[PDB]
């Protein structure tokens, strides 16, 4: 098919705390948007 | 394909930096200082 774009699901440490962040990214432009940011989460 | 595990190199680290910078604008978690992105990192491909 297309690819409209991508979605990245990350584990990111910020201020020594672990967060889960989801980021969308347009295929052509690489335009990014923060979709979700939640934490602290237990380590993977 | 669709869902894949990606590495945690500079590109992924910068995605993390972007996430923290965006979150800092929102303020839900106060002022955060980006530390690093760790494994695993997943990448989903969106179609249509």
């Amino acid at each position: 098919r297309e690819i409209k774009g991508y979605e990245y699901q990350l584990y990111v440490y910020a201020s020594d705390k672990l967060f889960r962040a989801d980021i969308s990214e347009d295929y052509k432009t690489r335009g990014r948007k923060l979709l979700r940011f939640n934490g602290p989460v237990p380590p993977p | 394909g669709e869902w894949e595990i990606i590495d945690i190199g500079p590109f992924t680290q910068n995605l993390g930096k972007f996430a923290v910078d965006e979150e800092n604008k929102i303020g839900q978690y106060g002022r955060l200082t980006f530390n690093k992105v760790i494994r695993p990192c997943m990448k989903k491909t969106i179609y249509e």
